[PDB]
């Protein structure tokens, strides 16, 4: 079962970001960031930018950002666009 | 021997301007709507599927009363039906047959090709967008998921069948082993024969018991021309000529009491205010100035100076002896041109891939 | 005043180079998606594809029928040159297979040989003794033909040296207005030459742009280039990695923005569009001068 | 004299076709023996030897060019009298071996009169222009444009020995190198209401009727720039006076020492002293000015043929 | 930037600032848990939600349709906004 339990740290099990889109959304809900592990593209918001530096590694399956969600992005293949499958 | 057989290049010719037909309409299309956005919009949006039909009725047209299509007739070939006039002639049943060919056919390998090429761009995308959709989603989801998977990995391989097959019936066809240059000819049993002279009487007598006529058959070989002259080409170079420029130039060309001297006269370098090493220039031309001997393997780095090859690829690498010989004591407090051009301290973009081996 | 005895085989061998180059063509469409989704696998195996069709082509029109596609089409036939006679004695199967060794095979294996010649350049002494003999072999087959070719001229009996050396002719086995129309496409051409003389002068660019308005500083989508790369190469060959096509030869920085281009791109650019300045491909600013990099120093 | 000016222009093309195709044989042979070098230093009288031995094999033995039997054209003399050897030899003389003389002699005429002109006694426009006016390259196009309209003598060297082509509306190409050569002399007088290098070692030819080649060319063979300061002014380029260059190897045999020899020392496209010397991508220097002017005619190193990009040459310093 | 907003805070209806094809989903979240997945597409449900909800376009309006609504639907509905990239923007969110 895929489970997203969360210098933030965030831990996937029962999938490898390393194939995945990790987006990080706060909650005073505005999108914080993204990740793409594969390629290591990156990119923030303007509130957030600088001051918030993300990465992941691959080998402890863990993402780091620097209420707080993380969400696994979903592309879709009918009329193809970005959605946030797996909430925390 | 066998007059009214076309050569392959001439069938080569007329699959060739019948494959530039539905890009250049197209093309005039999309500039008509750019004009007026309004009416043509929606035609150009949908514009597969009419041209299918406008090609559907004008092939039609030319296969009942010329007898081959439009560009087989504007290459004076006809299709006749292989197994007198009468027994080779089409009938209705063969017309329709050798529509789906001529129309039918392309326009489905356009449609592919073209999901396919607008698939591509996500297929190579990555990982992270290609996650198939979990099981319960809406059919139209796992529909367009299996209509992607179909063209990534089934379609390449029906598209060199496609093409293969055409060639291998082209090599048939050749000298005879075949009878037919396109193995869709085969499946209908249709055959491209070239326009004898009681043809084309039978055509102009038929013309003369009845202005588009003439205005598309000068269309199409200005098609060709345009097409064969490589015009576009040829204009944009006389119009993207190169222009007449002066040389370009490089910016820096025209006992601690020494230590002073030589952060003074080094370059400071940018990203950090760190002081580079520099040789000095050379007292005479014919030396390299890091080893300040003759010039054995001239190369030019990024900033046009020509040194000895090796001396200035390990002074790019950062491993030069005499790099190392003043990084002792200077590490840190000192850049060394590691990455630079050695005289003026520069630095080069393409490190040591881009340089230069002149050849004297 | 004598018959045409040489032209029918120079058009033959034309029209056998024009014909595997379009069965080539028709390889590379089939190949055309597959490897991902360039050159790519069509040509890296060019000369593998080249082979299998010359073997194929072999196989089919100088074995079978003994006249290469395009010597049928003249109406010409190989003939045993040694056998003399009205007869017209087909080639022997030993003369068919040594043309077709040489023809077919040996062009691929001298093809691979020079091309390995070429990767050893680095060389090993060996290697430059072989090069020097192939040099030397390349060269007398050079001699031989362009002597061979002359001889031709005069006596249009072999049109290649692997023809004269394995006495096969091409001879016309039996007697079995193509000039109006070319005498078109004279007018055609004369034509089309006058338009690219005239259009240059107007200007077409300026016209073209003109045209187009009539008709009808965010950041740049070239960005993501390194700084290698020179953006104006990029978007005028590829119309990633810095390649040898595409590397800043002679960097030049944009004044307002501080990208670099070639010095070559860069002017060329801002001078098109005269006072007007030309819009950077990086960061997609306004760019109306250009000094030389800086090169990361003060 | 019963032939068509069309039919003789197919003929000249092919003709054209293969001495260009013999031409480059000759060249290729030349660079497998000597460098490349060497190669384009005679790539002009290999040319000219590739045109007369075509027309030694062809013509002065009697026989038909390939492009006459293309076209099905007999040379007869003014078939019912064909030249004899005397008139066929003199032919070729006339058609190859003097306009290379003559083009290889003019140098030094258009020298001396340059030289007289500046010693003074319009005169001005004659010495600006004196380089166009003394080319044969309009002379050849007057030729061409007489024959489009007269459609006898496709080269001024068959009036002189009265050579015809017999069998066994096209007076528009006339008039389109009438227009073209009145609207080049046109913007020339308009104004006042760079270097050729000749071909290199590869010529490109070709038999298609659509190639555009040099043998498929009807008409003439043969202003958007700010003077060269203003462009370095844009570009913060300090440009040297015309004429001067910043490391002109001719001021001294120590402006750049590692370029020994004075083989090494000399551009093979202007033959003068490297000045501005600029390497292409392949390694060979040639002065700055006249890489630039070649690749902008040709992309393509005069040397090697390796692909030259206009934006990838690199001065040296 | 792309502005997402939605006009009550049932047929909720939700608006964008320019042409986002139909790239638009939405969120359900329940006081003090995690947002769920409601319709990834401008239309698509996501597997195992009821078909009681649906998604609806026209043009840059989209609309999130509950025919007959549930005591457990109580919750806030947000409206999110993707770039071809994995750029994302929210709504303000609607309580029911
Ligand atoms: C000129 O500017 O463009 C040229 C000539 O333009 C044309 O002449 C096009 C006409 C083609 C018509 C063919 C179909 C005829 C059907 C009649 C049926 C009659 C049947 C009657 C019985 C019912 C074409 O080239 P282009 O458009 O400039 O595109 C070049 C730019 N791209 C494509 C390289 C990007
Ligand atoms: C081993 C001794 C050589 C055996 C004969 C074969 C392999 C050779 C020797 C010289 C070779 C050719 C040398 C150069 C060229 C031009 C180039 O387009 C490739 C083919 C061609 C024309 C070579 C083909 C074969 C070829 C004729
Ligand atoms: C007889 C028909 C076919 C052609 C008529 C126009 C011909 C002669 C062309 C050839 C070169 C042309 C000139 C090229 C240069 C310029 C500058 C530009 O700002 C347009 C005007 C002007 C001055 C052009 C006028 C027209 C022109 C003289
Ligand atoms: C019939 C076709 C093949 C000939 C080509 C059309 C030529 C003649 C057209 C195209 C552009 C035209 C010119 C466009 C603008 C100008 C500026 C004006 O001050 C003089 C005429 C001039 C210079 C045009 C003259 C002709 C002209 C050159
Ligand atoms: C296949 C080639 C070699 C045939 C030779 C005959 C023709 C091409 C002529 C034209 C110009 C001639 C050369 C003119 C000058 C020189 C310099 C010297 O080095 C002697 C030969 C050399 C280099 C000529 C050799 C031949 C030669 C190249
Ligand atoms: C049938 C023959 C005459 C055809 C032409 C032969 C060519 C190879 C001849 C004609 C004129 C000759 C040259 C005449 C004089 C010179 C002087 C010197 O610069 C080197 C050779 C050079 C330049 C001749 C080279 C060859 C050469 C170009
Ligand atoms: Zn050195
Ligand atoms: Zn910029
Ligand atoms: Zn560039
Ligand atoms: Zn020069
Ligand atoms: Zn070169």
């Amino acid at each position: 079962e895929v489970q997203l339990v969360e210098r933030l740290s965030c831990a996937a099990s029962g999938f490898n970001l390393y194939s995945s889109s990790i987006h990080w959304v706060r909650q005073a809900l505005e999108w914080v960031a993204y990740i793409y592990s594969s390629s290591g593209s990156t990119s923030y918001a303007d509130s957030v930018k600088g001051r918030f530096t993300i990465s992941a590694d691959t080998s402890k399956n863990t993402a780091y950002l620097q209420v707080y969600y993380c969400a696994r992005g979903y592309y879709s293949w009918y009329k193809a666009s970005w959605a946030l499958a797996d909430y925390w | 021997i066998d007059e009214h057989k076309p050569s392959l290049f001439e069938l080569l010719s007329e699959q060739q301007l019948a494959a530039l037909l539905p890009p250049t309409v197209r093309y005039l299309l999309t500039v008509l709507t750019q004009r007026y956005p309004r009416y043509l919009l929606r035609v150009l949006n949908s514009f597969d599927e009419l041209y299918a039909l406008a090609a559907l009725v004008v092939e039609r047209h030319y296969l009942r009363t010329r007898g081959g299509s439009f560009t087989e007739h504007f290459y004076g070939l006809k299709r006749e039906r292989a197994l007198v006039r009468d027994a080779l002639r089409l009938r209705p049943a063969d017309v329709w047959r050798n529509l789906l060919v001529i129309v039918g056919v392309p326009y489905l390998k356009r449609k592919l090709d073209e999901a396919h090429e607008a698939d591509a761009p996500r297929a190579m995308m990555g990982a992270a967008y290609n996650r198939p959709p979990l099981p319960g989603a809406p059919w139209r989801e796992r529909v367009a998921f299996w209509w992607r998977c179909f063209l990534r990995r089934v379609y390449p391989a029906v598209n060199a069948a496609y093409y293969l097959s055409i060639l291998a019936f082209n090599l048939a066809y050749l000298f005879d082993n075949s009878k037919y240059h396109s193995p869709f000819l085969c499946l209908i049993g249709t055959r491209v024969r070239r326009m004898s002279a009681a043809d084309y009487r039978a055509i102009e007598a038929l013309e003369e018991r009845a202005l588009v006529l003439p205005t598309s058959i000068f269309a199409l070989k200005f098609l060709e021309w345009w097409y064969a002259s490589d015009f576009a080409k040829q204009l944009s170079r006389k119009a993207a000529e190169s222009l007449d420029l002066p040389p370009p130039v490089v910016a820096g060309l025209p006992e601690e009491e020494k230590e002073r001297r030589a952060i003074e006269r080094a370059p400071v370098s940018a990203s950090s205010l760190l002081p580079i090493y520099t040789v000095p220039p050379p007292e005479n031309s014919d030396q390299c100035p890091i080893c300040e001997g003759e010039i054995t393997t001239a190369a030019a780095c990024q900033t046009g100076i020509v040194y000895c090859y090796p001396c200035i690829h390990k002074w790019l690498t950062g491993t030069h002896p005499r790099q190392e010989k003043f990084m002792a004591e200077r590490a840190g407090k000192w850049e060394s041109g590691e990455g630079r051009c050695a005289v003026t301290g520069r630095r080069v973009l393409g490190g040591t891939e881009g340089l230069r081996r002149i050849m004297v | 005043t004598r018959p045409a005895f040489r032209v029918g085989q120079v058009d033959a061998e034309l029209l056998d180079e024009e014909l595997v180059e379009l069965l080539r063509g028709q390889v590379r469409e089939a190949l055309r998606y597959v490897g991902g989704g360039g050159s790519g696998v069509a040509q890296d195996w060019e000369a593998e594809i080249s082979l299998a069709l010359r073997a194929v082509l072999f196989k089919l029109t100088v074995w079978d029928h003994d006249a290469t596609y395009g010597a049928a089409l003249q109406n010409l036939k190989y003939t045993d040159a040694r056998r003399d006679g009205p007869a017209l004695a087909p080639p022997s199967r030993w003369q068919k297979a040594l043309y077709g060794l040489v023809t077919v095979g040996g062009r691929y294996l001298w093809a691979k040989w020079e091309d390995w010649l070429l990767e050893q350049d680095d060389p090993s002494p060996r290697v430059k003794r072989l090069a020097r003999w192939t040099s030397s072999l390349s060269t007398l087959h050079a001699s031989a033909a362009l002597v061979s070719f002359l001889v031709f001229l005069l006596h249009g009996r072999y049109r290649t040296l692997l023809d004269r050396l394995l006495r096969m002719r091409l001879a016309p086995p039996t007697s079995q207005v193509s000039f109006e129309y070319l005498n078109r496409q004279l007018v055609w051409h004369a034509f089309t030459e006058f338009l690219l003389f005239v259009l240059p002068l107007v200007g077409i660019n300026r016209w073209r742009r003109w045209l187009a308005r009539t008709w009808r500083d965010k950041k740049g989508e070239y960005s993501f280039l390194p700084e290698r790369t020179c953006a104006i190469c990029y978007r005028d060959q590829n119309s990633v990695v810095g390649s040898a096509q595409t590397d800043i030869t002679n960097p030049y920085e944009a004044i307002p923005c501080g990208c670099t281009y070639c010095f070559v791109c860069l002017a060329t650019r801002i001078e098109r569009e005269e006072g007007e300045g030309w819009p950077c491909l990086r960061c997609g600013e306004l760019i109306k001068e250009c000094k030389p990099w800086n090169g990361d120093v003060l | 004299p019963y032939a068509a000016a069309p039919d003789i222009i197919r003929a000249h093309q092919k003709d054209a076709y293969f001495q260009g195709v013999l031409a480059n044989r000759l060249s290729d042979l030349h660079r497998r023996l000597r460098g490349a070098r060497s190669a384009h230093a005679w790539a002009a009288e290999t040319r000219t030897f590739a045109a007369a031995l075509y027309l030694c094999l062809t013509t002065l033995l009697g026989n038909r060019t390939l492009g006459e039997e293309y076209c099905d054209l007999v040379q007869v003399e003014e078939g019912p009298l064909l030249p004899s050897l005397p008139r066929r030899a003199g032919y070729i003389l006339t058609a190859i071996v003097l306009p290379h003389l003559a083009s290889r002699a003019l140098p030094s005429v258009r020298s001396a009169i340059r030289k007289r002109l500046q010693s003074r006694l319009v005169l001005r426009y004659l010495l600006t222009h004196l380089t166009p006016l003394t080319s044969g390259a309009h002379f050849r196009a007057a030729t061409l444009a007489v024959f489009y309209f007269t459609g006898a003598y496709y080269e001024l060297s068959k009036w002189v020995w009265g050579l015809r082509y017999v069998f066994t509306g096209y007076e528009v190409l006339g008039v389109l190198l009438v227009v073209q050569m009145a609207v080049r002399a046109w913007l020339h007088v308009r104004e006042q209401l760079r270097t050729a290098f000749g071909p290199g070692t590869n010529v490109d030819v070709s038999l298609d009727e659509h190639a555009f080649t040099s043998n498929n060319e009807l008409l003439g063979g043969g202003s958007s720039q700010r003077s060269l300061g203003e462009i370095g002014a844009m570009a913060h380029t300090p440009v040297l006076k015309a004429g001067r260059a910043r490391y002109d190897l001719g001021t001294s045999d120590k402006v750049m020492g590692w370029i020994k020899g004075a083989q090494q020392r000399k551009c093979t496209l202007c033959l003068e002293e490297l000045k501005d010397p600029a390497a292409t991508q392949c390694g060979h220097v040639f002065c700055w000015a006249c890489i630039g002017d070649w690749v902008r005619e040709k992309p393509e190193c005069p040397l090697c043929r390796r692909e030259a990009m206009v934006q990838h040459i690199l001065p040296l310093r | 930037d792309i502005q997402m907003t939605q006009s009550p805070s049932v047929t909720i209806t939700c608006r964008a600032s320019q042409s986002v094809s139909s790239a638009v989903a939405w969120y359900q979240q329940k006081p003090g848990k995690a947002p769920k997945l409601l319709i990834y597409s401008a239309s698509s449900l996501y597997s195992g939600v009821p078909s009681r909800f649906s998604g609806s376009r026209s043009g840059t309006d989209f609309t999130l349709t509950i025919s007959s609504l549930q005591p457990e639907d109580f919750a806030t509905y947000y409206c999110q906004q993707g770039s071809s990239l994995g750029l994302l923007t929210f709504g303000q969110g609607t309580k029911v």
